[PDB]
């Protein structure tokens, strides 16, 4: 329900967004908005937006 | 706002 994988490996182009290779799990703080949610990398431990088509829940 | 920009292409 709020735990997410990557699919695909994606790279930001802004500050806001992480990077991520696939595979990488997180956990998922704010949907709510838009397609773009915000989550925080259980690799790094960072928070920023992530694109919704790249990830699917575990 | 950063939620909802475009989403990028899937590869
Ligand atoms: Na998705």
């Amino acid at each position: 329900v709020t735990l997410f994988v990557a699919l695909y490996d994606y790279e930001a182009r802004t500050e806001d967004d992480l990077s991520f290779h696939k595979g990488e799990k997180f956990q998922i703080l704010n949907s709510s908005e838009g397609d773009w949610w915000e989550a925080r990398s259980l690799t790094t431990g960072e928070t920023g937006y992530i694109p919704s088509n790249y990830v699917a829940p575990v | 706002s950063l939620a909802r920009r475009p989403l990028p292409p899937l590869p």
